[PDB]
């Protein structure tokens, strides 16, 4: 998954700052109505030209002078960048040192390259529908995470186009809160801690967190499937010998044992369900508990998180329907409502947009219905403005 | 008056006013104010000669950056002022310009053993640095 010629961008992106970007819904998107005074014209932008000559310290008054800049330089990369302190254009006008960042929106990413701990199917650049079945079942989580226990009912979602997926929420007042909070909600959601150091990343204690619970219980629904119809990961030796790594030893062989007299990848799990009815996970109780088996489950399909860019309020990402050069792709919308329905491979490019626009607004092509999820959570902000 | 012998070391003879007339009426004690002020004048110099008030003040002024016929004249506002202002237009500001501690209850008592002396000698400057505070620095209000 990247982009193929450079060639085109420049008449793409020409084209695309000219009539191919909601400068009305976005403007609108951003200054909330204008409920708030010096709001906008601090909400700050970075900009991103040829040879990556990324600059902060951008932003422009209203939406037509906006316009009419990012035509005049059509800018490559676009980051969206929280409310600083004060004037960003003019930064250096106070005295130093008094220039901060106060409020921000609340920013969320996953990627791809999380997975890669047994992520066999494609590479770190391609990618094949086995891979997107996390893509489509670990949002689902995430989502609903934040859909029954976090009182928050503004929240967008998309997918970025090569490795990973935003979430820029702007909750009533969590655009608002202290990084301490960031941190807070960032270690809440840090269950499965793994990268491609440790191996029993997940010592889950005794006693379960009901989240855990709504957890697992969307695990049993959307795992196993992937596991063993796309992937059967019971397949040889290699992908096996990164897991067994991780396990008690008094049964560790009775597990290669059903590993090498096999025609499936099924009554092997199952003999280890069987072994773990009898094994004992505590010596003391009677409480024979899925702690390892579904560690190992979940630990093969978790988010992993990032522990620096959903607390910081330096790291700017980028803009709702800002290309990405290297992938074509540009920011698909992406909602519980599309997770049932969602493939990766079909949704357009940059270049496919500009061939389906290459045949008045985006009120003829896919762009209306991409952007119906847009104007949909603004119709939601005219709702939530009183 | 008492520097003539704590550095210096030697006798100061000085005379009032009732005495002028008896001076006047002498050729050896007047004579003797006379070379009394030679060597007044002397000893004046031995001052410098000893202290080294020339070179240091010259370089100080060579480092100061102001007028040293108004150095010796006394003063802490120009070899500060006219120092700092060096360095602060070559970063391109503009100053303002001219127009018109903790006792801690000595607890008298004699003391026998021996007793030390800490000077904090640079102690303002060191905690300057130390933390780092400068004019543009501060939300100074
Ligand atoms: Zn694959």
């Amino acid at each position: 998954m990247e982009t193929f010629d450079p060639t085109e961008l420049p008449e793409l992106l020409k084209l695309y700052y000219r009539r191919l970007f909601p400068y009305s819904q976005y403007y609108r998107w951003l200054n909330y109505g204008g409920v708030i005074k010096n709001y906008f014209q601090h909400r700050e932008f970075s900009f991103t030209l040829k040879d990556d000559i990324y600059i902060r310290y951008q932003s422009f008054n209203n939406q037509s002078d906006l316009e009419k800049e990012m035509q005049k330089m059509n800018p490559y990369k676009i980051d969206i960048g929280a409310v600083y302190s004060h004037r960003p254009n003019q930064h250096n006008t106070v005295k130093l040192g008094a220039f901060q960042a106060q409020e921000k929106e609340l920013v969320f990413d996953i990627d791809m390259t999380d997975y890669d701990d047994v992520r066999r199917c494609c590479s770190s650049a391609d990618i094949c529908p086995k891979c997107w079945t996390l893509m489509t079942m670990a949002i689902r989580i995430i989502d609903r995470a934040l859909k029954e226990d976090f009182g928050f009912k503004h929240r967008l979602w998309v997918y970025s186009g090569r490795r990973g997926v935003h979430c820029w929420v702007c909750d009533e007042s969590v655009r608002k809160l202290s990084s301490a909070v960031r941190s807070g909600i960032v270690e809440y959601l840090s269950l499965v801690k793994g990268g491609q150091d440790v191996k029993k990343k997940v010592h889950l204690s005794e006693k379960i967190h009901p989240f855990i619970r709504k957890s697992i219980n969307i695990i049993k629904k959307y795992f196993e499937e992937y596991a063993l119809v796309n992937q059967d990961i019971l397949e040889n030796k290699e992908s096996w010998d990164k897991i067994l790594a991780l396990v008690p030893e008094t049964i560790h062989d009775e597990l290669q044992q059903s590993f090498q007299k096999s025609h499936n990848s099924l009554q092997r799990w199952e003999h280890l369900k069987k072994v773990a009815s009898r094994y004992q996970n505590n010596i003391k109780n009677d409480k024979y508990g899925p702690w390892l088996e579904w560690e190992i489950m979940l630990q093969y399909c978790f988010p992993r998180l990032d522990i620096n860019v959903s607390k910081g309020i330096n790291h700017l990402l980028k803009s709702p329907f800002s290309v990405h050069p290297k992938t074509g792709r540009i920011s698909v919308p992406i909602d519980l409502q599309k997770v049932d329905q969602f493939d990766p491979f079909t949704v357009p490019t940059i270049s496919f947009i500009c061939r389906e626009l290459d045949a008045r607004d985006y009120k003829k092509t896919s762009l209306a219905p991409y952007v119906k999820v847009f104007e949909h959570f603004l119709e939601n902000l005219d709702k939530s403005r009183k | 008056s008492e520097l003539v012998q704590q550095i210096l070391k030697t006798e100061r003879v000085v005379i009032p006013m009732e005495n002028i007339q008896n001076m006047y009426s002498e050729s050896s004690q007047l004579l003797y104010l006379l070379e009394h002020t030679w060597k007044d004048a002397k000893f004046i110099l031995q001052i410098m000669c000893e202290l080294n008030v020339l070179p240091l003040a010259l370089q100080i002024t060579n480092i100061a950056g102001n007028i040293m016929s108004r150095t010796l004249m006394g003063g802490r506002s120009e070899r500060n002022e006219f120092l700092l202002l060096h360095a602060f237009y070559e970063n391109n500001y503009i100053v303002p310009d001219k127009q018109i501690g903790l006792v801690l209850d000595p607890k008298v008592g004699f003391y026998d053993k021996f007793i030390l002396l800490l000077d904090f000698n640079s102690l303002y400057p060191s905690i300057i640095q130390e933390f780092n505070i400068c004019f543009t620095t501060v939300q100074r209000v």
